[PDB]
C-alpha cells in the first residue's frame, strides 16, 4: 500500500515480538540515528509535531509522522519487517507475484526480491520524501494554486472512457490543468491533479451530468496534497533521483525474483526483459538509457542481461515519479495473467499493517464489479486477518 | 541538568549539541582569598572527564571550560571595588561585567563552537592572575579588612 | 515583580528582529524543578484552544 | 572524623599530631578503567 493511512505505533507491536521484526527496524533506525541524527521509532512511538535535521527543518501542527518525509519511511519499514517475519515463518510462496502502490513499490521491491539493504531502502525512501515537498511553487501561506481529487465514475452510467473525455474537454476548453492521476479501480477510483479551477470545474460536471446530485456525489478532494504530481508537470526532477537511484541501488540483484513477479506503476504489465518490454517504457518515458539500448539490440553477449535489468528496474522507480500510478491495469493485469496461465485458486495478501486494509477493500470492489465470473478468491490483511497469513486457527 | 537536556535531545531525536559554558573560577590553587570559587570549580577538570569518558554524550552536549577571572559587581564586592585598582597595579587585568560577557560570547562564535564539537575546550578569561605573585594573606585580607 | 519588571526592561531595550525571550521562576537547587523544567522546554511548542 | 579528633585533641588539650594518612588513589588521569578510584581522590589534593 502507498502512504496516507499511517498510523502512531504502526505495527509497533510485532517489533516487540517478532525477532525479524527488531532487526528490520534496529538496523533501520541506527543508520538514521547516525547519518540525519533522529530515529524512526521514536517518530512512529509517539507522534511528535516539529522536528530539525540535519540540513532541513519539518513542522507540522499535528504530526511528524504524517510528513512525507517520514511517513514513507515509516511505511516501508514497517512492512519490511513484517514480510521479514512471514519469511521466517516460511509462509512467503516461491511464485509470489508482488506489487505496490506509489512509495509502496519499493518496500514490494526491498522485501520480496531483496533489491536495497534496509538502511538503502530508508535513503531512498527519505530523500523520495524529502524530494517530493520542494518541487512544486507555493504562496507566502504555502499555498497551491493546484490540488487532488478523487472520483468515483459509478452510481451513475458513466465509464471510464466517459470520464477520460469530460476530463479531456474541461481540460482543453478553460485552457486550465485537469490531468487523471491515478488509475485505481475500473468503475470505483480516479485521482485528479491540475488547477483547483479545473478540480472545481469537473466537479461542477458530473453534478450536472448525475441526474440525482444534491449532495456533489462521486467527487472527494484531496486534503494535504497541493503538488500536481503524476501530471506532465513533475517530469524536470527525475534525472537528480536517476542518479540517487542508481548510487543507493547497485548492480549485484536477483533478476528471476523480479520478473514477472513484479508490475510498476509507470508500467502496467510485468517486469520482463525483452526488446518488446523495454520499448513499451521508452514510449511511455522517452529516456537516453534506454533508447540506445532499443536501437543495439545486438549487444546480446551473456554479460549484459543482469546489467540491462538493473538499469530498466531503476528506470522504472524513478520516471514512476512522473508517470501516472495504473493501479486498474495492475489488477486487472493479474487477470489476465491467470486467465491465459489456469484460473485456479488465488491468495491476494498486503502488507505494512494497518496500510494493509486499503488496497485489498480496492481488490475486493474490484473483485466483485467485473471479476462476477464467481472465482474462489482470499483477500487477505496484515492488520485485519493476520491469524488466516500465519494459518494460526 | 546536563543528563536532563541529554535525554531530550536524545528521546526527540537530535544530533544538534547543547553547547554548556563551564563557568569555572580563574587559576585554582594560586589564590587563597577567594575561599569559594578555587576549591569547587577544579573538579571540572574531573567533570570533562566525564564526557571524554561517556561515548553517546557526545552528539547531545558539548563542555566549553570557561575560567571568569576577576570580575567586578557592586553588592558582593563592594569592598573589593577599592582594591581592584590595587590588584592591577601588578600588571595584570580586572575585569568589568560587559568585559567579560563579551569574552563570553566569543566562546559561542561559530569559529569556537565546531572547536568545541572536536574536543572540549578550556578557555582562560582570567586576566593574568595565574602567575600573580601578590600574596592574598594579605593584599585581599586587608582589603576585606 | 519587581524582578519580572527588569526582564521586561532589559528586553525592551536589548531585543532585535527574531528575538524571542521566555522568563520563568526556577529553583536550581530541586531536581523536581530540572526534571519539570526541561520537561517544560522539551515537549511541544503548541497551543490548544 | 578528622573534625572529631580535633575536638577532642583541643578540648582535652594535647598537643600532639594525629597523623592522618590519606589513602589516595594512583596517579589520576592515566588511567580511565578503574571508574572509582581514580576520580574521587583527586580532591585530596584539595583537603591538603
Amino acid at each position: 500500500p502507498g502512504q496516507g493511512i499511517q498510523h502512531k505505533g504502526m505495527g509497533m507491536e510485532v517489533r516487540a515480538r517478532s525477532k525479524a521484526a527488531r532487526k528490520v527496524w534496529d538496523s533501520a533506525d541506527k543508520f538514521t540515528r547516525e547519518t540525519l541524527g533522529f530515529s524512526v521509532l521514536h517518530v512512529v512511538r509517539d507522534n511528535p509535531t516539529s522536528l530539525i535535521a540535519s540540513g532541513v527543518h519539518y513542522h507540522h501542527p499535528d504530526g511528524v509522522l504524517f510528513l512525507t518525509q517520514f511517513t514513507q519511511v515509516a511505511m516501508a519499514t514497517v512492512a519490511a519487517a513484517q514480510v521479514a517475519e512471514m519469511r521466517e515463518q516460511g509462509a512467503f510462496v516461491e511464485g509470489a507475484i508482488a506489487c505496490g502502490h506509489s512509495v509502496g513499490e519499493y518496500t514490494a521491491l526491498a522485501c520480496v526480491s531483496g533489491v536495497y539493504e534496509l538502511e538503502a531502502l530508508l535513503e531512498v525512501v527519505f530523500h523520495r520524501g524529502s524530494k517530493m515537498h520542494d518541487i512544486v511553487p507555493r504562496d507566502e501561506l504555502g499555498r497551491s494554486n493546484y490540488r487532488l481529487a478523487a472520483i468515483r465514475p459509478s452510481q451513475i452510467d458513466l465509464d471510464d472512457a466517459d470520464v477520460k473525455d469530460f476530463v479531456a474537454e474541461i481540460s482543453e476548453r478553460t485552457g486550465e490543468f485537469l490531468e487523471i492521476v491515478n488509475f485505481n479501480l475500473r468503475g470505483s477510483q480516479y485521482a485528479i491533479a491540475g488547477t483547483v479551477a479545473g478540480l472545481e470545474a469537473l466537479e461542477e460536471e458530473i453534478e450536472r451530468r448525475r441526474q440525482i446530485t444534491g449532495g456533489k456525489r462521486s467527487f472527494i478532494l484531496v486534503p494535504g496534497i497541493d503538488v500536481p504530481f503524476h501530471s506532465s508537470v513533475l517530469r524536470v526532477g527525475v534525472a537528480d533521483f536517476r542518479r540517487s537511484l542508481e548510487r543507493v541501488m547497485p548492480r549485484d540483484k536477483d533478476p528471476e525474483l523480479i520478473i514477472g513477479r513484479y508490475i510498476p506503476n509507470l508500467v502496467p504489465r510485468p517486469f520482463t526483459l525483452d526488446r518488446d518490454f523495454i520499448q513499451e517504457i521508452r514510449d511511455l518515458v522517452p529516456a537516453e538509457p534506454l533508447d540506445e539500448v532499443l536501437a543495439d539490440y545486438d549487444t546480446w553477449r551473456n554479460e549484459k542481461p543482469k546489467e540491462l535489468c538493473r538499469k530498466v528496474v531503476i528506470e522504472l522507480l524513478a520516471w514512476q515519479f512522473a508517470s501516472p500510478v495504473r493501479w486498474i491495469e495492475t489488477q486487472d493485469l493479474l487477470f489476465i495473467e491467470e486467465a491465459a496461465g489456469g484460473l485456479g485458486v488465488e491468495r491476494f495478501v498486503e502488507i505494512g499493517v494497518k496500510s494493509a486494509p486499503t488496497v485489498a477493500g480496492l481488490a475486493t470492489n474490484t473483485l466483485k464489479l467485473p471479476e462476477y465470473s464467481h472465482s474462489t478468491v482470499e483477500v487477505l490483511n496484515s492488520e485485519r486477518d493476520a491469524a488466516v497469513l500465519f494459518a494460526t486457527d | 541538568l546536563i543528563s536532563g537536556l541529554s535525554k531530550i535531545g536524545a528521546e526527540r531525536d537530535i544530533a544538534s549539541r547543547l553547547h554548556v559554558v563551564l563557568p569555572g573560577s580563574p587559576n585554582r590553587g594560586m589564590f587563597g582569598g577567594d575561599g569559594a570559587y578555587g576549591e569547587a570549580k577544579s573538579a571540572l577538570d574531573a567533570l570533562e572527564n566525564r564526557w571524554s569518558a561517556e561515548k553517546s554524550w557526545a552528539e547531545r552536549v558539548s563542555l566549553a571550560h570557561a575560567l571568569i577571572g576577576w570580575t567586578k559587581g557592586t553588592g558582593l564586592m563592594g569592598q573589593n571595588d577599592a582594591i581592584v585598582s590595587a590588584v592591577e597595579e601588578a600588571g595584570v587585568t580586572t575585569y568589568t561585567t560587559d568585559e567579560m560577557a563579551a569574552m563570553l560570547l566569543d566562546l559561542c562564535t561559530v569559529e569556537t563552537k565546531v572547536a568545541a564539537a572536536g574536543a572540549p575546550v578550556k578557555v582562560d578569561l582570567t586576566g593574568g592572575l595565574g602567575d600573580i605573585k601578590i600574596d592574598m594573606a594579605e593584599l585581599a585580607a586587608k582589603a576585606r579588612e | 515583580d519587581d524582578r519580572l519588571a527588569f526582564y521586561k526592561q532589559l528586553y525592551r531595550d536589548h531585543a532585535r528582529f527574531d528575538a524571542t525571550l521566555w522568563v520563568v521562576p526556577a529553583n536550581m537547587a530541586s531536581y523536581s524543578d530540572i526534571d519539570k523544567l526541561v520537561e517544560w522546554v522539551g515537549t511541544e511548542q503548541t497551543e490548544s484552544l
